[PDB]
């Protein structure tokens, strides 16, 4: 998982798998927005949230090897850490998870 | 809703004022010019940028690009290295081979080890080898060069039991708009021309494809002489470590007939002369028919007579120039592909879009046969039409050029 | 060490025969921005919440004590960039109008 | 009114046990950047006769069961410290310290009996050793990535020293601490190796790690001064403090050491019942 | 009964017997002379792969084999 809070803008910066990451989450009107950095350069910056679809979403960044992070549902600041969840998934998992969504 | 209009921009705020306040001033000196200046000079921002956000259009975008592309084409291309395996190296006696021992080859090299070992007694060991950029890169068929070493590993060799996996090499946006309009695939069963075209232009390591389509039977006006409903695919791959996914890509967007130069023409090179033999289909269905061949590899040669110009243009920069439409880097030009007609009037015009000012008085091109002499100094033409059975390339010792 | 676009009796921007809109300096506007002051409310200034005179809920409100509109108006004229202190204030309440009565110290 | 939280977390063979901020702990932490280890000298309060038992009998510092079926939890247990506030039962908890219990003592009488512990990072590798041969010739990367993968830490290194060949680097190697000291050795004083939580860190004195995370700092406990190597301050808890991280620097009293400065040192003085709950940090400039 | 180190329980008590423990552990990593053995040599440049032949005692009273030295002339 991520740990989170309900705070409408915020950022969080860790280390998945063998690497450094940095996610920004913030509340743009309606939907959520994310800014994806990897290792202090960018990613994507202003991606949607939805459930099930990953952050990442152009094929090279996400990975050659590395993992990517997908939400349970839509994204709500004021239900953060309660019965929200942000989960970050492996090479091996993310690819076989991706297969199995067609 | 293409194009914004600022002219008139400064007009608006200059007479919002006067007829908001009052019919007064507007001039430059006053405070009212800075805010009346101000309200033009992020109304110009506003129009520009609300715009740019539009387009979308295929070309003219960028990095949002990426997006118009995942709406059909599943992937665009990847990062990966040209791991190799099966090595060997020269040594002695009880050698503690080590990690990131790098073997730099020729054609800059510049290769790591990828696990340790110790040499045995017969003086002959295996080692492993990984690229230390992450583009396409081959290596040679004999061992070159060894840089780390203990002064009793004598060589690095490469033999021909030994494997070679061809990797990808990033993306370019002014790529993308050019294989956009290919990789396009479809959503029946999988059994159209475009589709199959569209399907094998996806496979990793697959400069370009051709395929034609008979439809009438005895002839085609295509190239080709044969059966009499036959399917002619003629691909450029520069391998396939998946020699039967190359294959598989075939068969799973395949519905028809499979002839090998359709069916019996000549002096086309195909994969072999027994069928392609795929490994097998998920349909419980052991049907294995997939034929298709590969370009006759062809040269190319090309010289060209230039001015001083206006700028100190080095004579290296022009040989550069040209290699980059071979290989189809520029952004509107695709490349050098199956049936590429090699002229003059399409490279030496296009080798002005890199370095301007010059002028071109004379350029003349031909190609022969690949490895073989260059051509005679009167053998030289401005056009080269070019057959459908191969494609030309071009490397950077072939082009001469003269600042006469 | 301040300045302010002149305005009238209301406040809009005033413009002279010459139409210039003009830049006064201190004292008259500190008198002008200590106006503008007391008279904004409370809840209106967005990016600054509890910044204001409440008016609806000290003074038109019935009220026990008084002290509270002492403190809000005060604290009003307070917070100007140039105000120092705050010399008198009265609070009359004589009549149906509720007078108020102030004295401001500036640097100037 | 904001109330302060200090856990010490400690990996008894059966379980985890923690030490809240109810009771009476005290803490002081040292970091730098070098090859000493960090230390932490730890003071605790109001222990009863079962966690005593429980915890001062497994600071042992003899070896039991030589056949040591495994290693590294079967000689010490390791110790983690994460400091924070919590607002309105809102935390904002962070680590600050990993380590192993080194040496023990008893400090005050009854009526309250008080004890002092001292932790150090990374000592597990005082006992373990080598079996992994040093690569023989090679450049200056590739040693510092078989020391990290022979310690067992992930890695970072950004050196303009990273296309230097060395020769029999590391052959005179006893155990697994001397790494850090032999990397160090190399570059000084320009090339700084030290370990910081469980990440090994090589780079040039004067760069920061992530040129993106620069935390601005513009309240400060103690007045920032000049220091005959950079600025020098003090602040209350700041989470995003760390080692050779940036910090943008506002003074008021002492506009004129405004900028950009690198962290070199820091310590620790975290209490849960005194008035000392601090940061101190040494700069030097940006480059 | 190993005691996971070369440590004595009179250390800590004053500063000189640390003193006297960090004047051993530096004289100790200060080396001068040992015998060896040659592992591999080539005639033609004067280097020669050296193996010494002398080892390490641990806290166990154990033998640590040392590290063979390359290219040394």
């Amino acid at each position: 998982k991520i740990p989170l809070t309900a705070v409408p803008n915020q950022a969080i910066s860790f280390n998945a798998g063998s690497s450094y990451w940095k996610i920004r989450l913030y509340q743009n009107m309606d939907m959520m927005n994310a800014d994806i950095s990897r290792d202090g350069v960018i990613v994507c910056h202003g991606v949607r949230c939805f459930g099930g679809i990953p952050l990442l979403q152009y094929s090279h960044q996400y990975r050659p090897d590395y993992g990517n992070f997908v939400f349970d549902r839509d994204a709500d600041w004021t239900l953060f850490g309660d019965g929200i969840n942000l989960f970050y998934l492996d090479g091996a998992e993310f690819a076989e998870y991706q297969a199995l969504a067609t | 809703v293409a194009d914004t209009a600022d002219v008139l921009s400064d007009v608006e705020a200059e007479f919002r004022a006067a007829l908001g306040a009052n019919i007064n001033l507007a001039a430059s000196t006053p405070q009212g010019s800075l805010v009346a200046a101000e309200a033009i000079a992020r109304s110009s921002v506003m129009r520009n940028e609300a715009r740019i956000a539009n387009t979308i259009n295929p070309n003219v975008s960028f990095g949002t690009f990426l997006d118009a592309i995942c709406a059909l084409m599943g992937i665009e291309r990847g990062s990966d290295l040209s791991t190799f395996g099966y090595g060997v190296q020269v040594t002695g006696r009880s050698q503690t081979r080590i990690s990131t021992g790098s073997r730099v080859q020729t054609p800059a090299g510049a290769i790591f080890t990828v696990m340790s070992d110790v040499t045995i007694p017969a003086g002959g060991v295996a080692t492993i080898d990984i690229k230390s950029q992450e583009y396409g890169n081959i290596p040679l068929p004999v061992g070159n060069l060894i840089i780390i070493d203990g002064t009793i590993g004598w060589s690095g060799a490469k033999v021909i039991a030994s494997t070679r996996v061809d990797p990808g090499s990033r993306q370019m946006s002014d790529a993308e708009l050019k294989n956009a309009r290919v990789n396009r695939l479809a959503i029946q069963g999988r059994n159209s021309t475009m589709a199959i075209k569209a399907y094998v232009s996806a496979v990793p390591n697959v400069t370009s494809v051709n395929v034609i389509e008979n439809n009438t039977g005895a002839v085609q006006v295509v190239n080709g002489v044969s059966f009499t409903l036959p399917y002619a695919v003629w691909v450029c791959v520069a391998g396939n470590p998946d020699k039967q996914a190359v294959a598989d890509a075939l068969w799973a967007a395949h519905n028809g007939g499979t002839p090998w130069d359709y069916g019996a023409t000549n002096n086309g090179v195909p994969v072999d002369g027994p069928n392609g033999v795929p490994v097998r289909d998920p349909a419980s269905g052991r049907k294995y028919v997939v034929k298709w061949t590969t370009p006759i590899m062809y040269d190319g040669y090309v010289n060209v007579t230039v001015q001083q110009g206006s700028s100190s243009v080095a004579p290296e920069a022009i040989q550069n120039a040209v290699v980059n439409y071979a290989q189809g880097k520029v952004e509107g030009e695709e490349g050098l592909v199956v049936g590429a007609s090699l002229s003059a009037f399409e490279v030496a015009g296009a080798i002005a879009r890199e370095i301007p000012g010059i002028y071109i008085k004379l350029c003349q091109v031909a190609c022969v046969a690949a490895g073989s002499p260059a051509p005679a100094p009167g053998d030289f033409t401005s056009e080269y039409v070019m057959s459908a059975f191969g494609q030309a390339t071009i490397s950077v010792g072939n082009v001469r050029v003269t600042f006469v | 060490s301040t300045s302010t676009i002149r305005t009238g009796t209301n406040n809009d921007i005033l413009l002279d025969d010459n139409g210039n809109m003009v830049i006064l300096r201190d004292v008259e506007a500190c008198a002008q921005d200590v106006r503008a002051a007391m008279l904004m409310r409370t809840g209106e200034n967005i990016f600054d919440v509890n910044s204001g005179v409440g008016y609806f809920e000290y003074i038109f409100s019935p009220q026990k004590s008084y002290d509270d509109a002492r403190k809000s108006i005060a604290d009003a004229i307070l917070s100007s960039p140039d105000v120092t202190g705050i010399e008198q204030l009265d609070i009359d309440i004589t009549g149906e109008v509720f007078g108020v009565d102030a004295k401001v110290i500036t640097i100037h | 009114m904001k109330k302060r939280i200090l856990r010490v977390t400690f990996n008894m063979p059966y379980g985890p046990e923690v030490i809240r901020e109810d009771l009476d702990v005290r803490v002081r932490i040292m970091k730098a950047a070098l090859r000493i280890q960090n230390r932490a000298t730890m003071e605790i309060f109001g222990l009863t006769t079962q966690l005593r038992e429980s915890l001062l009998s497994q600071f042992t510092a003899w070896k039991h069961r030589q056949r040591q079926v495994g290693r590294e939890d079967e000689l010490m247990i390791k110790v983690s410290v994460e400091a924070g506030y919590s607002d309105q039962g809102r935390e904002q908890v962070s680590r600050v310290f990993v380590g192993e219990v080194a040496i023990v003592d008893i400090i005050s009488p009854p009526p309250d009996i008080g004890i002092r512990i001292q932790c150090y990072t990374r000592q597990i590798d005082r006992t373990k050793t080598i079996r992994n041969m040093p690569p023989a010739n090679t450049t200056f990367v590739k040693f510092v990535e078989w020391g990290a993968n022979e310690m067992g830490l992930n890695f970072i290194c950004d050196t303009s020293y990273n296309d230097q060949v060395l020769k029999n680097p590391g052959r005179s190697i006893t155990v697994a601490s001397a790494i850090l000291a032999s990397i160090q050795d190399m570059y000084m004083p320009d090339v700084a190796a030290f370990v910081d939580d469980d990440i090994l860190i090589v780079k040039d004195r004067d760069k920061v790690i992530r040129p993106d995370e620069v935390t601005n700092v513009n309240s400060f406990v103690g007045i920032p001064s000049w220091s005959e190597w950079g600025v020098e301050f003090q602040c209350l808890f700041e989470p995003s403090i760390r080692v050779a991280g940036g910090v943008a620097v506002e003074s008021l009293m002492n506009p004129s050491v405004n900028g950009n400065y690198v962290i070199t040192a820091l310590e620790y003085d975290l209490a849960s019942r005194d008035r000392p709950f601090y940061i101190k940090v040494m700069g030097s400039p940006a480059a | 009964n190993i005691s996971l180190t070369s440590a004595k329980a009179p250390d800590r008590t004053r500063l000189i017997a640390a003193l006297d423990a960090r004047s051993r552990r530096d004289a100790l990593d200060f080396e001068v002379m040992i015998p060896a053995q040659v592992v591999q040599y080539d005639r033609a440049e004067n280097i020669a792969t050296i193996q010494p032949l002398i080892t390490w005692v641990d806290t166990e009273h154990n033998a640590v084999q040392r590290h063979q030295l390359v290219d040394i002339p």
